[PDB]
């Protein structure tokens, strides 16, 4: 007979047919999936008196355990079974309630924001309820649904209750972001943005995904703080961090201005770096997992040698700061010294007036001042061989993979900002954000400036042709610009940067997949002109959308500080060596757009930045950012078992992909980053990768590390993030 | 682990 | 190790057919001329053609001047120095003859009672007793020691082979069997506490634990209210966790469900309860503690083993002739073999207990196109194991008619007209619907009237050396691989699972099983008919789990499953390694 | 090595 | 160690001269009435002025219900499993009453003989017998094997 304990707390006969129907419902349209196999593997685990909910858990997991290269469709079977499970949990049935009835109920529960009820009328919810297509839930992969259930769907974190489904999440996000639009257009915007995100054309970041529609206003996920050379600024920086990490933001800290140990603050940088680290970890589980930062300083800082070894697990406690990452800042001259085999002079930034400023803003001024202070020997200095310093850096980069590079001249010669008024002097955690900052006197200093950026991405595998990006860019810029006015700012200098510059960072996902379906590869140069064509479309249409927005709602207060304002464009300033590795002409009318930008300006000072996506891109089953996949199948752990994901369309494209370790070297990849960088406002999270077995005695030579570094420089790469080393 | 193969002549050619 | 040989000069004196005919001869020597030789022929045929598998002591000894054939003994130890010494002396005597030992020592009072020093120093003594005849204190001489889960000292005992302590609180070279019942599990489920008592402070509590579950209920809850009684309170999840944690890492902490051993048993737990098992956990017989090595009033359990080869029989009706042959042969051995300890002779002559099991079960499932893990083998197992028990019961019944029932027959549930088909865990109904094929009701009556020659007949033992002789899969275990590798003085010895050529895809190798559920359902189904118990393992592959770690939730789940389906004992836990 | 994943609610359902 | 007292409560019930006098009274209790109290008095003087020194078991036991006073026992083991077992049982009984043991085991045959597995496993078994009534196998119970 076999008995089942129902959802309330009573028993009944086991319904073997109802289970079979749900399985058959889930398998519809799927290939290479045995419903019979899942049935055998889950039926054997049942027992007299089993809770109904555990039957669902058992069938889901049974389907999930079969995910593979030979039968990737188990991704979708398992998913739909979970959606089915999640529906019952949330509503007590498969069919979601009517939108209004749901919104009402949730506001009363304090889980949705009450402004929704004010901003929209019942009739307007009836109309939004018709935009929705709940069957789009049938289109998630298993991993995607695990992410929704883990961290996106409005849920009770205490009792483990799920309150909504993915389409309510999407419509309501659309609603809050366009709430302030006029009735004339309000709802048509709402429909179009819902469509774009529910069909995975636009990818949304985690804080937006889990928060917008809820009573929270915390959406800033990355902040950039410059720290001046005084205790007041140090404390101010430290307080800002604590405030931001308590809201889960990732931090980018510039601390290169702090004077060296032994100067006229006797104790130097390291004790303060330690303090910033404890600042970052001040809201972490136990001082480990959670809270992250990258800290930036110039290569020529007097104390640089001590700083290069800071996460080297091989020292004494007093001269180590292991749990932050570091970004070393370099320019043309630093490299020339390496090439010429000469020396590099180390100064404390406090003994060389005007030297730090020029480093970022003016390369020839840096030239004169640098050589000057090298002749002038009343000035405190250390002389080091350029090969040794570069070697040390790369040696620490190689072993930790967590010493980064920033080319500060590229960040300013090829930038949407006038380095004279607003230079770029640092980046964020992952190295894609590149915005102006100003140090603070005090946590509440009005004259300080902390940079903020609001992110999103286009899915290159969900767009059929590049002209779709027009409608999508309008939708993405307008949505994210509305968020700027919606979200809280816990530190006044942060509100300054966001309202003054209105900076955005819209990037890409599914790039590997996109290259695959166009029959191109990373490593051989075959993708060069396609990347040029693809990334020109992206930037032209983002610039266009922000331009229409400036015409509708006025340019950004601090617009006059951009190179855009002076009629300059990315196509005018890019590293000129890109000409030698691609010949794709420009397809869009850049000259008309120049004029239209001259006249009416841009709503946002920056629009584009290529971030790593990781949690995000799972939602739409996509390759991460612009990275090649490590394998065909991605494995993850969870409380619920092994979570597997198959790269999209493996069936037809397995040989079309170029997996990470199939690349003979880094050159091909770096050429594409350079080509992308021609159009990108900010920067790109770009990695270098090395497989020991491709080398004699399994040792990666320094010569190749320095070579790939110089390559990235040659093609106008702004930043270099992770170094990944394969292991046997 | 990495090898400190640094050849200054090899490098010096590169144009930035 | 079988052929009569000179162990000094390395000379071999016989061949395998002389071994087989002469074994047949010694076992039937006392039969009347009328039938003597026809029995001899038929048993020779059965064993020479691998239908019946014989154990090592019988294989190497019968026909020789030796009379040492007991390979497993079960000793209960009472809570006194006289009994402790008696137990210890019995062990020494038996291990000098290569027997494996099962020791019940749960009655020994806890450290700190009104024998101040507690169980562990005595456990150590039993261990040296076991190893007293071993090559150098290592290889050879083996024992499993049993005690209740609620023993006051249980926590110290659970960690006894944990290689990670001080010498004084460790007994590494014995195995342990923890004894559990319905109530112990309910505490786990309900999230409540478990109360630990010394068996000496709770009169009548130990007795009920085995014999009477509702009496245990009342006494347990009573002594929990009564706080003049020495006690420790522990959280049920923590105790089960600790046990399973030590089981997981050593694979050598066993489980015995003492209620199942008595509710579904060929013995009246009121007169002769089952309070322990043997080394490998398949034997389940009554015992009584001894005053003295030569105490006539004590009782040490003994069992004589054999097995049917399920891959050499064409159809189940062959088991009639084979069961007659196997029961009659092994029953004759009882009268033939020496008994070095009087309490052992008592159990063997009084109860006449046998343990006939199976080999080639994996192979048999393979040729019927069935598997372990999916439930596809359920009704076939039910059909196969009903044939086994019906025909063994029949053969022993004909023997009782010919030569009289066993002296202590009146102490069996059989004597009261009860049968295994009446007492089995009732959840088996939900996982198999094979009806019964043989006339059990006629046999009931025939058992009522004329009784059984033997108090038990069936027990599923691991075979290892035995089953090699006929190239067979071991006992009821799935093979680890297609090819089994062993070392010897002579080189790498390899063996291929039988009929690999035609059945390679039909097999289901051990690590191909997604989990334990399918296997445990078959053990439960087998247990419906088995008099004694089954050596059943649990198996886990780390790589089937996140971060290569086997969760506790699954360990406790599979434990409860085995309970739910009336599994009596759980032997090895095997963990795969990369 | 093993994980001490003990969920008392999950267990409590089982019928012995 | 010596004065009659409580294990649980630490309460002491007597003084030294009662200890001495009653030890005398007990040991000479069976002497005839013309010498008994004369012996009791003389023995009492001998011990209380420290001329005769008495071992721990007598010192603490004689005058109390117990009759366990043997502090040292000597056992010879024969070359057989019956003798080895009897030696083992004897040691257990005696270490249980706090006695120290001398074990002669020089008769057990050597490794490799027609026992077969040698003396050492048996010596181990004597050790666990000696330790069966102590601590977690250390504190209390001692022996010397010859």
């Amino acid at each position: 007979n076999l008995l089942v304990t129902k959802r309330d707390g009573s028993t009944e006969r086991i319904n073997l047919d109802k289970i079979h129907r749900v399985l058959d419902w889930a398998a519809e349209g799927l290939h290479n999936v045995s419903i019979s196999q899942v049935e055998l593997r889950s039926h054997i685990q049942f027992y007299d008196g089993i809770k109904t909910s555990d039957i669902h858990e058992t069938i889901i997991k049974a389907a999930a355990d079969l995910i593979s290269r030979d039968a990737p469709d188990y991704q979708y079977l398992a998913a739909r079974l979970a959606i089915f499970h999640l529906r019952k949990k949330a509503y007590g049935q498969f069919e979601p309630p009517a939108l209004y009835d749901h919104v009402v109920k949730m506001v009363e529960m304090g889980k949705y924001d009450n402004h929704l009820l004010e901003d929209y009328t019942e009739e307007e919810f009836k109309q939004m309820d018709t935009f929705i297509d709940h069957d789009r839930d049938m289109t998630f992969s298993y991993a995607a649904v695990k992410q929704l259930e883990g961290k996106y769907l409005v849920q009770n974190r205490v009792t483990g209750e799920i309150y909504e489904s993915a389409q309510f999440l999407y419509i309501l996000v659309a609603a809050c972001l366009f709430s302030n639009y006029p009735r004339e257009t309000r709802l048509q915007y709402v429909k179009r943005f819902y469509d774009a995100v529910s069909t995975f054309k636009i990818s949304l970041p985690t804080p937006i995904m889990s928060g917008v529609r809820t009573p929270t206003r915390q959406f800033s996920s990355c902040v950039l703080i410059e720290c001046g050379d005084s205790l007041d600024s140090i404390n101010a920086t430290s307080s800002a961090i604590v405030k931001y990490v308590s809201q889960r933001a990732g931090i980018g800290i510039n601390a290169g201005r702090i004077r060296a140990l032994g100067s006229p603050f006797h104790t130097g940088c390291i004790p303060f770096y330690k303090h910033f680290q404890t600042a970052v970890k001040s809201c972490s589980q136990g001082g480990v997992r959670g809270g992250a930062a990258t800290l930036f300083y110039p290569m020529w800082h007097l104390e640089v040698e001590s700083l290069l070894v800071l996460k080297n697990n091989r020292g004494v406690e007093g001269n180590r700061v292991r749990h932050m990452d570091y970004g070393v800042q370099i320019n043309k001259l630093m490299y020339t010294r390496l090439l010429k085999g000469e020396d590099i002079t180390l100064f404390s930034p406090s003994d060389v007036p005007g030297l730090y400023d020029a480093f970022f803003a003016d390369q020839e001024e840096f030239e004169r001042l640098y050589t000057k202070y090298e002749k002038d020997d009343s000035i405190r200095k250390q002389r080091v061989k350029a090969v040794e310093l570069f070697s040390l850096m790369m040696q620490e980069r190689a072993s930790t993979g967590r010493i980064y590079i920033q080319n500060v001249d590229h960040c300013n010669t090829h930038s949407p900002f006038d380095p004279a008024i607003a230079p770029v002097r640092q980046s964020n955690l992952s190295l894609e954000i590149a915005l102006p900052t100003k140090p603070l006197n005090d946590v509440n200093d009005e004259n300080g400036e902390i940079a903020l950026c609001t992110l999103s991405a286009f899915n290159l595998g969900a767009i059929n042709n590049l002209d779709e990006l027009e409608e999508l860019a309008i939708l993405a810029v307008r949505a994210l610009d509305a968020l700027l006015d919606y979200q809280d700012y816990p530190i006044p200098a942060a509100k300054r940067g966001a309202m003054g510059r209105r900076t955005l960072g819209i990037g890409v996902i599914n790039f590997a997949y996109y290259l695959a379906k166009h029959g191109k590869r990373y490593s051989d140069g075959s993708a060069n002109n396609l990347t040029h064509k693809t990334f020109e479309a992206i930037q032209y249409y983002l610039l266009k959308a922000s331009n229409e927005l400036a015409k509708e709602q006025g340019a950004c207060p601090w617009f006059n500080e951009t190179t855009y304002a002076k009629g300059i464009l990315p196509i005018d300033t890019y590293k000129k060596d890109l000409d030698t590795i691609a010949n794709e002409p420009l397809h869009y009318d850049w000259e008309a757009l120049r004029e239209s930008i001259k006249t009416h300006g841009l709503r946002n000072s920056t629009l584009s930045a290529l971030m790593p996506s990781e949690t995000s891109s799972q939602i739409s089953n996509a390759t991460n950012g612009i990275e090649p996949p490590r394998g065909y199948v991605s494995i993850k752990a969870s409380k619920d078992g092994i979570l597997r994901q198959v790269v999209p369309d493996y069936e037809h494209l397995h040989d079309a992909y170029e997996l990470l370790w199939e690349m003979p070297g880094n050159d091909g990849y770096l050429q594409l980053v350079g080509i992308m960088q021609k159009f990108i406002d900010q920067s790109i999270s770009a990695n270098t990768n090395y497989d020991p077995s491709r080398f004699p005695s399994g040792k990666v030579p320094m010569q190749q590390l320095l070579k790939d570094l110089l390559t990235a420089y040659k093609f106008g790469v702004k930043t270099l993030y992770y170094q990944n080393t394969r292991d046997g | 682990q990495i090898d400190s193969e640094v050849d200054t002549d090899d490098l010096s050619n590169f144009q930035l």
